[PDB]
């Protein structure tokens, strides 16, 4: 379903004409928030990163569109929801571990966007960017908002402060993100965006 | 001279080329006929594993860490981690005035690369006289390198530079 | 002759010496930044009043062969601040080096530090009063940055992305600068009516 | 350019690639004494034309002495005329070493 939802997505090549589409499929992805955020955090986003075939599409201006969408769905589902729909609770038993290797709790919700995080960090890497350097920009720039509380950022050795540091050469947007709760492990993004 | 086997034997160019052994291993196997010839255990293996993972080609790092003491290069935040992987830091400790390290950003290992673009050039040189006549006589003197090389020519250039700033 | 022209060129820029094995300080100490480079400026504004100013150019296309004949961005951006000062001189009016530098020499993703160097002497010279005859340039410059492959690196971006600042200030200025309808219409050659 | 002076050379290095022609600043101002020793080097040949801008310290090797850490002061002398004695060859080596690669010269490994 969301597969060919993105795929008839990028077709409009004009800014206006995906950011009315965009508005209007966050509004279609509801009565279902959770498994299909879930599933897109997980697939959707991999299913272009992870390999360079599907990388032409996300050049796309649409692309931006994407983000936005992405951090959207994010905010939307790790915000408060219930969602309990007869032919939705009747229909909610499956199981999934989604193999999320680790290599503040044990949440699907939680998990998949750790994961997503991972990967763009990961993706964030050298030795090649094209497309997806242009993709996580605007990831970035569009997750930087008031009144949000996603992107926690665990600070054990996890990437977002290095991933932060990198970001910062490409100027106090991730000033903002990273600072947490002003704990001790955000004075060393501090002293690097100190520059 | 005696060529009259040469284009005859050269006539042979197509893919049909079997029957020479019906013409010589007979007679080879009378004067030469060895069972022995590479008993020994032999096995092809093309590859096992091939990458740097750490750096660009290791000469410029195996060469500029044959420097003296007197440089001291470290990195900064890593830009251009994996390709370029050429932002170099350096410190001159030695008896001389310390001053503002270069930026030493090189090309892949052709080198027609002038790799310092001072990144802090404006401000940090307009603070004093003396270290504006330093930076004056260093970039008189880089004008002076033919095809400088950012391995040593450059690291050598600034400290014969910092040397003169004494007048 | 041209080949003497930039013969004489060589030398009063080329000053190639010996090794300086033994080291001597009290040898070379010319003030570059106004004594060279004016003095450089002058000869050049005699042989332009030599000579040839109407076919002036093909002599400025064997001049900035000749400049990016070398390989020392160093010494390509000490002539490109000669170029400079000839534009406040008045020499060398803008359209004519801008439509001759971006063709012939733009060794696409190549030469890193020439194409950075090249295009912010564009963005320096972006001033560069011209009539409405000043779209051609600028489609010159959209095809050559479309034969830039997709997925060439990821560690020489900033770099690269001097073109992208001039093309942003370029658009950003129509607003003061010139006609947004012909820059819309330069974009024929990217924009068939939306096709990525 | 100048007046009577004198001339050394060498062989160490080559048969005649560069003379060393000297000569003292004579008539010092009032000083029947102490003509400074000007120094001036040259790298002609087939007698070349180009620069040669007196490359080295010229004049200011006297100051040279003087950086030093502590009767005669041909201490100094001959120290042109011996740094020549292995400077000149190794440059040549570079014109050699410029048609395969990397002719990185110039090198001082640690002093």
């Amino acid at each position: 379903f969301c597969n060919n939802l993105i795929k008839e997505l990028l077709k409009e090549t004009r800014k206006e004409h995906t950011l009315r589409a965009v508005q209007l499929l966050y509004s279609i992805f509801c009565l279902d928030m959770q498994q299909v955020t879930l599933v897109l955090l997980g697939h959707i986003l991999p299913g272009l990163l992870t390999d360079s075939s599907k990388w032409h599409s996300l050049m796309d201006p649409p692309g931006t569109a994407l983000a936005k969408l992405a951090v959207w769905c994010a905010l939307s589902s790790y915000s408060s929801h219930k969602g309990q729909a007869s032919s939705r609770q009747k229909k909610r038993h499956r199981e999934d571990i989604e193999d999320y290797v680790s290599l503040n709790m044990r949440d699907p919700l939680n998990r998949v966007l750790a994961n997503l995080f991972l990967l763009i960090s990961s993706i964030l890497g050298s030795r090649t960017a094209g497309p997806h350097t242009q993709f996580v920009q605007w990831f970035m720039e569009e997750c930087v908002g008031c009144l949000e509380q996603d992107s926690r950022g665990s600070i054990l050795q996890f990437m977002p402060f290095t991933t932060v540091s990198e970001l910062v050469k490409v100027s106090p947007k991730v000033v903002l993100a990273i600072t947490d709760l002003s704990l001790p492990l955000g004075r060393q993004v501090a002293a690097k965006a100190i520059a | 001279q005696p060529l009259l086997d040469a284009v005859l034997a050269n006539i042979r160019s197509p893919v049909f080329n079997h029957s020479l052994y019906r013409t010589f291993v007979p007679a080879m196997m009378a004067i030469h006929g060895p069972p022995i010839v590479s008993p020994v255990v032999c096995s092809r293996k093309r590859r096992f594993e091939e990458d740097e993972r750490q750096s660009i080609p290791n000469v410029l790092q195996g060469e500029v860490a044959r420097l003296d003491p007197k440089f001291l290069v470290n990195l900064d935040p890593s830009h251009c981690s994996n390709n370029g992987t050429v932002h170099l830091i350096c410190k001159l400790d030695d008896k001389d005035l310390p001053s503002v390290p270069p930026l030493e950003l090189s090309v892949p290992a052709d080198y027609p690369a002038q790799s310092p673009m001072w990144i802090d050039r404006q401000w940090q040189y307009d603070a004093n006289p003396f270290l504006q006549s330093v930076h004056r006589c260093m970039t008189s003197r880089l004008l002076q390198l033919p095809d400088k090389h950012s391995v040593t020519a450059l690291l050598n250039t600034w400290a014969q530079s910092i040397h003169q700033a004494c007048l | 002759m041209e080949t003497q022209l930039q013969s004489i060129f060589e030398e009063v820029v080329k000053t190639e010496i010996i090794e300086e094995a033994f080291p001597g300080m009290f040898m070379d100490t010319p003030e570059d930044e106004k004594t060279k480079l004016i003095s450089c400026l002058a000869a050049f504004r005699q042989f332009w009043s030599g000579l040839s100013q109407e076919s002036h150019e093909q002599c400025v296309q064997w001049i900035v062969k000749f400049i990016h004949g070398q390989h020392s961005p160093k010494r390509i951006s000490f002539l490109y601040d000669c170029l400079a000062m000839a534009v406040e001189t008045g020499l060398l009016p803008p359209r004519m080096v801008c439509e001759s530098l971006i063709n012939s020499d733009s060794l696409e993703w190549e030469r890193t530090q020439l194409w950075a160097l090249t295009f912010k002497l564009v963005r320096k010279i972006i001033g560069g009063v011209d009539y409405k005859g000043v779209r051609d340039l600028l489609k010159a410059i959209l095809e050559k940055i479309l034969t830039i492959p997709n997925t060439v690196s990821s560690a020489v971006v900033q770099q690269l992305l001097a073109a992208r600042e001039v093309i942003a200030y370029i658009l950003e200025r129509n607003a003061c600068l010139l006609p947004a309808y012909f820059a819309v219409t330069e974009i024929r050659k990217l924009y068939p009516e939306g096709k990525l | 350019i100048g007046s009577l002076s004198k001339n050394k050379l060498f062989i160490k290095l080559t048969r005649l690639p560069q003379y060393y022609i000297v000569v003292e600043m004579l008539e010092v101002p009032n000083k029947p004494t102490q003509l400074s020793y000007n120094y001036y080097f040259m790298s002609v040949s087939s007698p070349v034309m180009a620069l040669l801008l007196q490359q080295f310290k010229d004049n200011i090797q006297d100051l040279m002495s003087y950086t030093k850490t502590g009767c005669a002061f041909n201490k100094v002398l001959a120290h042109f005329v011996a740094m020549c004695d292995t400077n000149m060859p190794f440059v040549g080596l570079r014109l050699e070493l410029s048609n395969l690669e990397i002719p990185h010269q110039g090198v001082q490994v640690e002093g």
